[PDB]
């Protein structure tokens, strides 16, 4: 369980690094001034683990 | 139809008249209710 | 879950007896001379209560509401 | 010299002391002591295309199995039993701390919520794996259950 949670988790989270690029590369240089509270969207690893 | 709150088999008993706004006990709110078994009386073959 | 009223060859009942028997046993006596003194000399009767497991008593704790 | 009643003794220890489902309970608690903190160590840092914008990651930790109610507000936590009843699942939080990095300023870390984590029962995040037997039948739990 923990081998493949490993890989689970590591899948996971660099989806969720690449969402927080995607909304700091267009949402905060082009649009506002963003915290990183409301940029994270954290129900991305939850849905997929 | 009435019902009973369940933190253990048996607790205190509660009616559908008692309007919340979810389905909650409405004495210590606890959010599982259990309904009760009619007093009709039924008949059961011994064998 | 609880003792059987009679045994399942014979028509004897036995379950008047798991009482006496499993007091007695736990007090430390030989089970065989317990259960030639209650009376239970077939082998068919002794099965039952040597095989017995008491489960009643932990599902009294997990009863449906209903 | 160790005649049978010895080494029966020695399996019963080892039956004892490690329980059937040790291969699940070691493997999931060396994941939640240093897996957790490892992947996000080799992923060292989150820097963009914008010239002098990057947040390095800190440290993860997580609470305790905890539901939310529909946004109540603060979370409440659960039993195994209360999940199985409501079709929710048996899972906790996890706090990363960020820092967010302006032009090689550092700033103040800030601690986010990233997720939710299943936990597996009688682990090491498992706040059931401590009671003793009374207590694990008030809340429902079958006391032989291994986990
Ligand atoms: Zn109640
Ligand atoms: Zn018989």
């Amino acid at each position: 369980a923990g081998d493949l949670f490993t890989s689970l988790f590591r899948v996971a989270f660099k989806a969720f690094v690449k969402d927080l690029v995607y909304q700091l590369e267009k949402s905060k240089v082009r649009g506002r001034r963003l915290s990183l509270t409301a940029l994270v969207r954290a129900d991305i690893i939850t849905e997929r683990i | 139809a009435k019902y009973r709150c369940g933190k253990c088999w048996k607790e205190l008993d509660d009616d559908q008249l008692k309007t919340l706004p979810g389905v909650r006990c409405p004495y210590c709110g606890y959010r599982i209710i259990y309904m009760v078994r009619k007093p009709t009386v039924k008949i059961v073959k011994a064998i | 879950m609880i003792i059987p009223i009679r045994c399942f060859t014979c028509g004897a009942v036995v379950a008047d007896k798991w009482e006496p028997f499993s007091n007695r046993v736990m007090g430390g006596e030989d089970p065989e001379k317990v259960l030639t003194e209650l009376g239970v000399n077939r082998y068919c009767c002794r099965r039952m209560l040597l095989s017995h497991v008491n489960i009643i008593r932990e599902i009294i704790h997990y009863t449906r509401p209903i | 010299m160790l005649d049978t009643e010895s080494r029966w003794a020695i399996a019963e220890s080892f039956f004892k002391t490690r329980g059937l489902v040790r291969q699940h309970l070691d493997s999931f608690n060396d994941f939640l002591r240093n897996k957790l903190q490892q992947v996000i160590y080799e992923q060292g840092e989150i820097v963009t295309e914008v010239p002098g914008l990057k947040i390095k990651l800190g440290k993860i930790r997580y609470e305790k199995p905890s539901i939310r109610e529909t946004d109540k507000g603060p979370m409440r936590e659960i039993t195994p039993m209360e999940a199985r009843l409501r079709n929710l699942t048996y899972s906790s939080p996890i706090f990363l701390s960020m820092i967010p990095v302006e032009n090689n300023i550092e700033g103040e870390p800030i601690e986010i919520y990233i997720g939710d984590l299943p936990i597996m029962l009688k682990s090491v995040a498992d706040p059931t794996s401590n009671l003793p037997i009374d207590k694990l039948i008030e809340i429902g739990e079958d006391p032989k259950d291994p986990g």
